[PDB]
């Protein structure tokens, strides 16, 4: 109890090496598309042509 | 390790004088004396790791609260 009284706790704790996330990154396939102008459109005052 | 220092700034300890007795109560026989203060005198030059292990033993855990405290309040006053 006497040496107790100057005592406080350690903030140690154990964590693995490396730790991984449950889903990984799948690849995407990739899909050519054209050059589309009216995707911006829908932000800010935009313009519809 | 701790070494002592050169042109000491205090020289008031004034410690009690040493008791003498038969050699019996100290090591067993004279020749048993020697030896065991010649093994003893590399200690006698620093203080380190050996020194603080043995206070931890004899002091248990009263001594070690108790000096701590003192050595606060020297610390306070100083």
């Amino acid at each position: 109890r006497e040496i107790g009284i100057l005592t406080t706790n350690k903030n140690t704790s154990r964590t693995h090496k490396i730790i991984a996330p449950a889903n990984l990154e799948r690849p995407v396939r990739y899909i050519r598309k054209p050059i589309d102008y009216t995707i911006l459109d829908d932000i800010g005052h935009g313009v519809k042509v | 390790r701790f070494v002592r220092t050169v042109l000491p700034f205090s020289q008031e300890f004034q410690r009690d004088k040493q008791p003498n007795a038969q050699p019996q109560y100290l090591h067993g026989s004279k020749a048993l004396n020697l030896a065991y203060s010649s093994i003893y005198g590399s200690y006698r030059n620093f203080v380190g790791p050996p020194h603080f292990q043995v206070i931890c033993r004899l002091l248990g855990y009263q001594g070690i609260a108790v000096v701590m405290e003192e050595l606060l309040k020297v610390v306070k006053s100083l």
